[PDB]
């Protein structure tokens, strides 16, 4: 056994080894920190050096759901309490009291306008003015909208967003009689959005999809884009789109998927949340 | 033994009739009573179990334990919250597949090595001439039973152990039990109290040479002398070889670094606040990444290459681990007949004209050995040709003269070989001069006469050529033949002759002198009747011409090999079963005992005192008779082995060989024996490595050894010792290079768990770096040469300098591995910050990074990522870490090319090492760029600017080791050498 | 620029690199 008080723990005196190791590790930490810092000196702080791994942005939905299935009982408030609580917690930033003029935010055109930019990416200009987006646009529920009032008028209103990407200005398609056939849609300033899932196979027209946003067209207004950076555009308010299903059958399991069309927006097979967006809705009575 | 019993007693003891023999009725029933007359079959070979005992070996235990633990972790993960990640199952399957794949390769390289000995052992004579009911029968030897009298002619092997009762000049060549090349006569009398050295019995499987002897069997089958001495399975097979002991130390004391490092971080997870089930998953993961799955498949290949190289030198190796055991070899043991000497007797010296003309075994008479122009030499050659009664076997003109079997007496065989080497075809000389009369050869007369004519056709002067030791012919010889002039009895020429003789019988040699007296034609005319029984010649009044020496010489390559072995720190000990004088003379000639070293007998003779009077420690070299070993205790053997120095054992029975081998092993030394006969089999079984001759080796000692010399050149053993030292050094270097790539495989998971950052290195990438790029370099590190002091290096002490020590582990885990991990992490940070995640924002992000639902993970800049995109970035960071590890391993291998000499000083002369580097880089590039594999092996291409991220770390490690080696060289024995030089 | 970076082309360069290094190593060991 390792004795003591007679000759030492395996001889030693345990200073040369300890001092050598500590000085070696100090030198190694020093060179590591120096390498990291000189690396940091070669990259910018306003724009990434690489953006290709960020494909056309994914259309993630705002209601966070664990098993990607919205299951709830309308009669019992506790069944869907978490969903509405999460929605109001997220949307408390979008409230009209948070949005104000005088270089906090800016006034923006009610109609979908051109994607106006603010200038270059250099630091000669401070925080560029950002648009505003109140909750007045969301509604059409024969009353106030709040966020997720909680009635059984179909289902709790789920609302979808586009992942903000630095220096990215989406381009809506520009042609006549494309593969998309909506009731009312004009090419500029809006990206058309459709919510159809497993059509003619299993869905068999379970419910009616109603979109309400800015400009009455099913899409994100273009005047908000493009992003400029958290360091350059703090508290940036991205455009939002809200959907509601009214005549949705109960006690039925259906799969509905919403996707956004665009010339520069891409779709992938492995990535099930890029561009398109899949979600499950289950309601029981 | 029942050799002291009379002939009458033996006849009644076995019911044998001393003349009639054994009747058919008795022999038929007693055959099945005592079993057949054959050796007991060797122990059963577990054909199917031997393979299963090779993949459960000393090193494969670690992987099997590692494989089981991996499956346990994955089974645990499935039971708890659903974890689709099978990374702990992919590793588990491939971990076991390494053992099975390398198990088959090890067996194939071993079963083939045992597929040659099957052809080596094939001999089924099984014949005898036994007398049953008074009739001789050429019956097969398989049925020979105790209780019948058997008859042996000349040129056939004995059927079993015999009690010789009537022999007529029968000489038997044992060369296997007593270790005697000289055929001793057989007579019904008693010679010694030891039946081994007696004269009235014959031993099993000892082919006779000449004479017919009648004997009664005493022991047959497994109970004979060969039956028991050659049936010792001893204890464990060579116990544990030195290399296998190092592996057992490398496992049971360097798996603790896995247990301690795993346990010391298991409680850290508990301190942080992780769950009970997750904590053990971390412990299993960190304790199994510490075992390298590239070291069992490298060590096995590294040893295979050396054996293949030694197979080119006709050094057949049985055990795959038998290459190393010849390396250390603290002490060595040998023999005499078969191993050191050629078991055949040749000419050595010819003394005449007051000169010694030492015959040269070399094929050119090197060093003016003899005067080949003198007329005395020609007359000596003529007398040798005439007096020879042997005949060279026909149809052998295409074979070397010394390696051809001949028929006749062994002394006549040496004479015939010498005559053939010197002049040419002896048959022409024999046929040129017709024979006239002959004289018998027997021990009763001890002098052989022969009558032959003259070479010149005219003046056919009748001469009676004679052969015999001059110590009995001097009183029967009057004049002397000296180059034409005759020297009669005088106090000068005869005293010079005696002086020349004196240092000929002192060499353990039976001098056979040459005599020939020319019978005058005045008294003995042309037609003189010649009768062998009647007296018609002059016994006295003879003359002398020259002397011959019949001592069997040692092998051509044995003295230089023994000298190099002694200079290499290996103590050489000679053990044999011959008379002490001949064994000591042969040892002195070989070089086993240093020149000028006087033994206790010589010291005693110096001042004419008993050997007890002189202090035993005065004489360093001593020779001990075998009859004292039975009266020697273990302490006496230890004290003579330690206090004294190189020594020679004489008249040692095989049990005494086992005793001395065990005693030498007891003192913490590694003993290699180089026996060749059948009496050395137990010693070869017990010795740490047994080297046995193949051409002249026996049938049971050859199969009970570890290395077999097909060429029978002793210098192959010194080649083997140098190769063993070299392969030990290369294995140490390769193990260090394989081990240093462990920290960059443990640190990623440690930082991923403790610091909560995205995983830097996956599991499949660890398998790739362990089995695809760290293998070919590891093998190629064993093809390199060593520093020029490999021959004079003292043998490694098997208790101080191990294969893996604390210095090597420290070097692999504290500095080199840390530098590699630092470079990999720098590359990982570089590639995860060029995409948006600044280094400061990575801390505390793993919980959200690995979540499937979170598809809006905001990075440092502000933009959000989905799950798939950030997973793609993580996987390309994995590939970056792999490439960085390869780039650092460039320098890791370059600095591991040598231990003391710098890279520039030693030089990069290895042609396979550069190919290893280039193949490493080629596999790294191809496996990270081949399209359509990122979905299977999970590797994505990286930008060209990212290949260079690991260059500064490789340069730093190369410079650091260059400085370290310079410090080691400049200050020998310093602190750095003490604490770093593994 | 969010567009793809030289893909379908960088694979060609990497494969060429790997093939060149493998061929050079084979040439060196053979000769």
């Amino acid at each position: 056994s390792e004795k003591k008080e007679f000759l030492g723990r395996t001889g030693g005196s345990w200073f040369k080894i300890l001092l050598f190791y500590v000085i070696f590790y100090g030198c190694l930490a020093g060179i590591f920190i120096g390498t990291i810092q000189v690396m940091l000196l070669t990259i910018s702080e306003f724009k990434p050096t690489y953006q290709d791994r960020v494909a056309p942005p994914g259309l993630t939905q705002i209601p966070q759901i664990q098993k990607t299935e919205i299951s709830f009982r309308p009669n019992d408030p506790k069944s869907y309490e978490a969903y509405v609580l999460n929605i109001v917690r997220f949307l408390e930033k979008y409230k009209d009291s948070a949005q104000r003029d005088d270089m906090i935010f800016e006034d923006c055109g009610d109609v979908p306008s051109e994607p106006k930019e603010r200038g270059d990416f250099n630091h000669e200009r401070g925080e560029r003015k950002v648009c505003r987006f109140k909750l007045e646009w969301l509604g059409n529920c024969s009353g106030l909208n709040d966020e997720t009032y909680g009635y059984k008028e179909g289902k709790p209103c789920i609302i979808i967003k586009l992942n903000r990407v630095l220096g990215f200005k989406p381009k809506p398609p520009k042609n006549e009689s494309l593969e998309t056939y909506p009731v009312m849609k004009y090419n500029p300033n809006v990206l058309p959005v459709q919510c159809t899932g497993k059509r003619d196979e299993d869905k068999d027209k379970v419910g009616n999809v109603e979109y309400f946003g800015l400009g009455n067209s099913p899409g994100f207004p273009l005047q908000y884009y493009p992003y400029y950076g958290k360091l350059l555009q703090p508290k940036y308010l991205q455009p939002l789109l809200a959907v509601q299903f009214t005549n949705l059958t109960m006690d039925t399991e259906i799969r509905i998927e919403c996707k956004a069309y665009g010339e520069n927006i891409g779709y992938s097979e492995k990535d099930r949340f890029q561009g398109r967006f899949d979600v499950k809705i289950e309601v029981k009575s | 033994t029942e050799h002291k019993m009379s002939v009458e007693e033996v006849c009644r003891k076995y019911n044998t009739d001393c003349v009639q023999g054994l009747t058919h009725s008795k022999a038929q029933e007693i055959l099945a009573r005592d079993g057949p007359n054959a050796l007991t079959p060797p122990p059963t070979t577990p054909e199917w179990v031997k393979f299963c005992r090779q993949l459960f070996g000393g090193f494969s235990i670690l992987l099997w334990i590692g494989a089981i633990l991996c499956f346990l972790a994955y089974g645990i993960q499935a039971g708890t919250e659903d974890d689709p990640s099978g990374d702990n199952l992919y590793l588990g399957i491939v971990l076991a597949a390494v053992v099975i794949i390398t198990g088959c390769f090890s067996y194939y390289q071993e079963a083939k090595s045992s597929k040659i000995m099957e052809s080596f052992k094939n001999m089924v004579p099984q014949q005898a001439l036994v007398i049953r009911e008074g009739e001789k029968m050429q019956v097969n030897a398989e049925e020979v039973v105790v209780g019948d009298l058997v008859e042996i002619k000349g040129g056939d092997r004995v059927p079993a152990d015999l009690r010789i009762i009537s022999a007529h000049g029968c000489k038997v060549d044992n060369s296997s039990l007593t270790g005697e090349s000289e055929p001793q006569t057989r007579s019904p009398d008693c010679t010694h109290d030891n039946p081994l050295e007696t004269r009235n019995i014959t031993f099993f499987s000892t082919n006779c040479v000449e004479g017919t002897a009648r004997g009664v069997v005493v022991a047959t089958g497994d109970r004979t002398v060969m039956g028991r001495i050659a049936t010792l399975a001893s204890g464990l097979e060579v116990g544990k070889t030195p290399i296998a002991i190092e592996i057992e130390h490398f496992i049971q004391l360097i798996t603790g670094v896995a247990v301690f490092l795993g346990v010391s971080f298991f409680i850290l997870s508990l301190i942080l606040g992780y769950t009970w089930l997750e904590a053990v998953i971390f412990l299993i993961g960190i304790i199994v990444a510490n075992v390298p799955a590239g070291l069992l498949a490298t060590v096995t290949v590294c040893l295979t290459l050396t054996a293949k190289r030694m197979a080119r030198k006709n050094c057949l190796v049985k055990n795959l681990e038998a290459v190393e055991t010849l390396g250390s070899t603290s002490t060595i043991c040998s023999d005499k007949t078969g191993t050191l000497t050629q078991n055949r007797m040749t000419v050595a010296h010819m003394w005449f004209d007051n000169q010694i003309h030492e015959a040269d075994t070399t094929e050119d008479q090197s060093g003016t050995s003899f005067d080949k122009s003198s007329h005395t030499w020609v007359a000596l050659s003529h007398i040798a040709g005439l007096c020879n009664r042997a005949v060279f076997k026909g149809g052998q003109d295409n074979i070397p003269v010394l390696k051809r079997d001949v028929a006749g007496d062994a002394s006549e065989s040496a004479l015939l070989k010498c005559i053939e080497l010197s002049s040419g075809s002896v048959k022409l000389m024999r046929e040129r001069n017709k024979k006239v009369a002959e004289i018998p050869f027997n021990s009763t007369n001890k002098y052989q006469l022969s009558i032959h004519e003259t070479e010149d056709p005219n003046d056919n002067r009748y001469l009676l050529v004679m052969k015999g030791a001059p110590e009995r012919i001097l009183d029967r010889c009057s004049t002397i033949l000296l180059q034409g002039k005759e020297q009669p009895l005088d106090e000068e020429m005869k005293e010079a002759f005696q002086n020349a003789y004196l240092e000929l019988g002192g060499l353990g040699e039976r001098v056979l002198g040459f005599c020939h007296y020319y019978l005058p034609e005045e008294q003995f005319p042309k037609g003189f009747a010649f009768d062998c029984d009647d007296v018609n010649f002059t016994t006295d009044n003879l003359c002398f011409v020259g002397l011959m020496s019949m001592i069997d010489p040692p092998r051509a390559a044995v003295p230089d090999a023994v000298g190099k072995c002694r200079s290499a720190g290996i103590k050489v000990i000679m053990v044999t079963g011959d008379h002490p004088i001949t064994a000591k003379a042969i040892a002195k000639g070989v070089g086993i005992i240093s020149e000028g070293n006087e033994t206790v007998e010589d010291i005693a003779a110096r001042l004419n005192i008993p050997v007890s009077q002189v202090n035993p420690r005065d004489a360093k070299a001593c020779v001990i008779h075998g009859t004292d070993l039975k009266d020697f205790t273990s302490e006496q053997i230890d004290e003579i082995l330690q206090n004294h120095t190189e020594i020679v054992f004489a008249r040692t029975s095989p049990q005494q060989k086992l005793i001395i081998v065990e005693g030498c092993q007891r003192q913490g030394a590694i003993v290699a024996v180089t026996g060749d006969g059948v009496n050395d089999s137990p010693a070869l079984k017990k010795a740490d490595i047994g080297v046995a001759m193949g051409i002249a080796g026996s049938d049971v000692s050859k199969q009970a050894a570890d290395m077999i010399l097909l060429d029978d050149n002793f210098a192959s053993i010194v080649t083997g010792v140098e190769e063993g030292r070299l392969i030990f050094d290369n294995l140490k270097k390769s193990i260090a290079y394989t081990l240093t790539s462990n920290i960059p495989a443990i640190t990623p998971f440690l930082l991923f768990i403790m610091a909560n950052i995205p995983l830097p290195l996956g599991t499949i990438t660890i398998l790739c770096i362990a089995l695809g790029t760290a293998m070919v370099p590891a093998i190629s590190l064993a093809y390199e040469a060593a520093e020029s002091d490999i021959m004079k290096r003292q043998p490694r002490n098997p208790r101080t300098d191990k294969l893996v020590n604390e210095r090597l582990i420290s070097m692999a885990y504290g500095q080199i591995g840390m530098i590699q991990a630092l470079g990999g992490f720098f590359s990982y940070f570089v590639i995860l910050a060029e995409n948006g995640f600044l280094p400061g924002n990575l801390v505390g992000i793993r919980l959200n990074w690995d979540d499937r639902t979170v598809n809006d993970l905001e990075d440092s800049y502000g933009q959000q990522w989905t799950y798939e995109q950030r997973k793609v970035v993580e996987f390309t960071c994995h590939t970056a870490f792999f490439v960085s590890i390869v780039v650092v391993q460039w320098a890791d291998l370059i600095i591991c090319k040598t231990r003391r000499n710098s890279v520039f000083q030693q030089g990069m002369k290895n042609k396979i090492l550069i190919f290893g580097l280039f193949e490493e880089t080629a596999l790294a590039a191809f496996l990270s760029y081949c399209p359509g594999m990122d979905v299977a092996l999970r590797m994505y291409p990286l930008k060209p600017s990212w290949w260079f991220c690991a260059f500064p770390y490789s340069f730093l490690i190369f410079v650091y080791d260059e400085i370290r080696k310079l410090i080691l060289r400049r200050n020998p024995g310093g602190w750095v050498e003490k604490e770093t030089y593994y | 620029d969010p567009f793809h970076y030289d893909y379908q082309t960088l694979r060609i360069g990497g494969l060429v690199f790997a093939v060149v290094l493998f061929s050079v190593g084979i040439l060196l060991i053979l000769s």
